[PDB]
Parts: structure tokens; sequence; C-alpha cells
């Protein structure tokens, strides 16, 4: 008597080089 | 280190911001639709508050035995605001959703009234 | 009959659960990689603690590309997000202040300013 729609999960990766000048 | 900075009002601020997100349907991956009314939520918040939703999200991939939207609404209000409002018109509807989601903090609250 | 009830320890309990999920990478839709060092977190918690991540994940516009000065400074920022506590030392306050300033988190900036003024 109820529905639970779950959105698909894609991972958000953020690959960064440090700016320690 | 040499010092530790503690913010006592941080966890309250995070929960309020999470509540404002689910109220505006922002950054939410869950959508409850019970009897025509839609409820937005975060799967990380549900697992953090309900052992049922925990097992459902960390181990498993939906139809729920939720009787009425009013009981789910007050249950979701407790998750995001830490406040539970009960009246003789909804204490039975809240305990039904609380027992299915296995949140004995709410189950004991309505067990008294 | 009718009554309202408040659980004052609920906010801290949910935050500790959100922290344990992050430490185990459970239900994490965000992963930062800063020179090999990895950090998993929830986009909803990032937007709740940082106006920068709010305008990156919600508004999706008018945001400068992500810039993290120090990897250790980012870990302290995420540790504060999930624990409300931030360990500050005279050898790491400037690195934490750099990441906090970019993320527009005035709470950490005030905490960093409190250590340099009240050593």
């Amino acid at each position: 008597h109820a529905v639970l729609v779950l959105q698909p999960a894609v991972e958000a990766f953020f690959l960064v080089h440090a700016t320690e000048r | 280190s040499m010092a530790s900075m503690d913010f006592p009002q941080h966890s309250q601020h995070v929960l309020e911001q999470l509540n404002q997100q689910r109220q505006l349907g922002l950054l939410c991956d869950c959508t409850f639709v019970v009897d025509g009314v839609h409820f937005k939520a975060h799967k990380a918040v549900l697992a953090a508050c309900s052992e049922y939703f925990k097992m459902l999200f960390v181990d498993q991939k939906v139809h729920l035995d939720i009787s009425n939207a009013a009981g789910l609404g007050q249950v979701l209000e407790f998750m995001y605001t830490a406040k539970l409002s009960l009246s003789p018109e909804n204490v039975d509807d809240v305990l039904a959703v609380a027992t299915f989601l296995q949140m004995q903090d709410i189950i004991t609250a309505c067990h008294a009234l």
C-alpha cells in the first residue's frame, strides 16, 4: 500500500592536485 | 594537538539544513509516495534513524507495508527536526510506522499515550 | 492523548551515524582524491556545512572550480562536518584556514581566528 522510488546511485569523484605553492 | 574547537550548535544546524533540503526536494535520492502524497528524503538520513532502512540501504537494493501517509509524515518530521507531535488522531498511525521501521524511541513514545 | 516531545540528543546521534557511514564509505555519493589521499562523504552533508558545496550540488552554477590547498586541511574540514569538533595546531591552522576560506565556512574561519588570537 506504499511505494518507495529510489534514484540510481552514481559516484561523484573529484580528483584534484593540491595547490600548496 | 594543542587545542580542540567544539561547536555545540553544529549538529542541530546540520539537521535543520538537511530538513530544509528534504522539504524543498533538494539533493534527495528517496521519494515516498503513499496514498497520493509525495515525501522526499535522503537514504543516508533514513539509515541513520531507522534500523530497517539501514539494512535496506547498506546491504540491499520497493513496496513498504506503511498504512497511512499521516503516520509516515510525522515519522519523517521526527527524523529531520528531532520533535514528535502526537494526538489521539495519529498516535496509532505513528506507532504502526514506527514499529515497521523499528524505531523503538518512537515506539516507546506512543506506547505510553 | 495529545503531547509534543523533543529529543535533544537526536541531532548529535544522527550526525554520529552519518560520520560512521563516511568512515566506512557507506551511502557516500561523493569521493575526493587529493594526491592519492581519498575522502568519501555525503553531498547532502557537504551542502549543509559549506555554502560552496551548496551552490555546486544544488544551484549547479556560478561556482569556481574546486581548489583544495592541502589534503590534511580537507580532512580536518570533513572531520568538523561529521563531528562538530576541529583539532587545531600552530602547524596546521593555516592549512585548515585555506580550505575553509575557499569553502566559505565562516565557522571554521572563526575557530582558526580564535586560535591565532587566543593562543
